[PDB]
DNA sequence: ATAAACTAAAAACTATTATTATGG
DNA sequence: CATAATAATAGTTTTTAGTTTATT
């Protein structure tokens, strides 16, 4: 119970706010609809590739890959 | 709100800059806390502080851990219940540090306080209500060590009116608080009948 | 001068549904 | 100006007051 002196502050609500909680909980939903509206149109898109091999950078190719990093593509 | 306590403030970031009692003048002020007939002023002066020097005095709270307690027992300035949930959150924000299990006055100023506060948990509002239930549950279940639990004030507050309209579900809120810990459902011992006990229960029901 | 039906039975029991007291 | 909400509204059967049509 760390966050609890954290919990009890952001529960102090005796200033009578609903109606500002309310105008904060539209404030948020209207943001939300921005986001959606932007992750859908990006999810369209495909995703991105996974891939399939560890690789390694050198003068020359190394040839120490192993069974699995071959067959797994 | 505190406003004169800014550099009681700055004098606790410049010690805990510089900084087992190893004294600061911590033992003045010790003393000047232990006794519960300091002044409601430098009362409140030094509960805003040991609230806003929580963190310095880590591996020191269980000798806090007496003082705090007796203040928290019978608070009698922004609110009561504003400093009593406000210090008991900064006790409990330290858990191994300091248990209300030792000498047992301690341990009575714990259950004085449990009674005080469930005595006066209630509000007309729905989270900070179920904010002080969780309250209780947290206290409760970060010690269960001394705790002890009443039962007749609980009786009465979910016995309630026999509610036609619903008020005594307070009560059962409270008992849901206790059900949460392994705590007995309710002590067989002599409580009023400790039958009808749940009698009144069906009958909420 | 209307004794049958003249004419449509004013009304709750016992069951559901949109309200918002609020949840956030 | 959003959302597990919630609940005051309504709508079915009874049984009164309207009335024909002979009835003398």
């Amino acid at each position: 119970g760390r966050t609890d002196l954290l919990r009890l502050r952001r529960r102090f609500m005796r200033d009578q706010e609903k109606l500002s909680l309310m105008y904060a909980r539209k404030g948020v939903a209207e943001q939300k609809r921005e986001k959606e509206i932007k992750s859908e149109l990006k999810m369209k898109q495909d995703a991105q590739v996974v891939l399939y091999r560890s690789y390694r950078h050198g003068d020359l190719p190394d040839i120490q890959i192993k069974h699995s990093s071959l067959i797994t593509p | 709100r505190h406003e004169c306590m800014a550099p009681l403030t700055a004098l606790v970031k410049h010690m805990h800059r510089s900084l087992r009692d190893l004294p600061s003048w911590m033992k003045f002020l010790h003393g000047k806390l232990g006794n519960p007939i300091v002044p409601l002023n430098i009362r409140l002066f030094l509960a805003k502080l040991v609230i806003n020097t929580e963190e310095v005095f880590r591996p020191y709270a269980k000798h806090w851990l007496s003082p705090l307690l007796q203040l928290a027992a019978s608070e009698n300035g922004e609110g009561i219940h504003y400093m009593v949930v406000e210090i008991v959150a900064t006790i409990l924000s330290w858990t191994g540090l300091a248990t209300p299990t030792g000498v047992p006055k301690d341990e009575v100023l714990a259950n004085r306080l449990l009674n005080f506060l469930m005595k006066h948990v209630f509000h007309p509002k729905r989270a900070v209500f179920r904010h002080n239930l969780e309250i209780i549950k947290t206290l409760v279940e970060c010690w269960k060590d001394c705790l002890s639990i009443p039962y007749r004030l609980i009786f009465e507050k979910f016995s309630g009116k026999d509610p036609n309209s619903k008020d005594n579900s307070v009560g059962i809120q409270l008992l849901g608080i206790v059900m949460a810990n392994d705590l007995p459902p309710y002590d067989p011992q002599c409580g009023i009948q400790s039958s009808e006990y749940f009698q009144a229960l069906v009958n909420n029901m």
